[PDB]
């Protein structure tokens, strides 16, 4: 991403913001989040198996 | 080739925000002149009328 002159953050879908510009370094580096999922057990009954 | 303001879509990008902080009501446009105040011509002393 291009970042102009005044431009400093970055907001794609305006809730979470997506890229920033290093205060030190001039480069524009972008923030994806730390991820995250859904976790599901699989189990036969526990009568015949645990 | 447009005497007028063309028509199309330019988007302006910022140039300086300057901390004047003072308090504006009118304003005023500086020209050049290139011709004499002196002197002035018959016509073709300015820029072409
Ligand atoms: C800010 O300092 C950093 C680290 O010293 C360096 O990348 C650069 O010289 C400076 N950049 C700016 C914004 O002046
Ligand atoms: C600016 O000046 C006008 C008088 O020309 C006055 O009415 C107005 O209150 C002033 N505004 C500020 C922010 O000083």
């Amino acid at each position: 991403k291009k970042f102009l002159p005044f431009q400093q953050f970055g907001r794609d879908i305006a809730d979470t913001t997506d890229a920033v510009r290093d205060p030190q370094t001039l480069e524009i580096l972008d923030i994806t989040p730390c991820s995250f999922g859904g976790v599901s057990v699989i189990t036969p009954g526990t009568n015949t198996s645990n | 080739l447009v005497r007028d303001l063309p028509q199309g879509f330019s988007a302006l990008e910022p140039l300086v925000d300057l901390p004047i902080g003072i308090n504006i009501t009118r304003f005023q446009t500086l020209l050049a002149l290139h011709r004499s105040y002196l002197t002035p011509g018959d016509s073709s002393s300015g820029w072409t009328a």
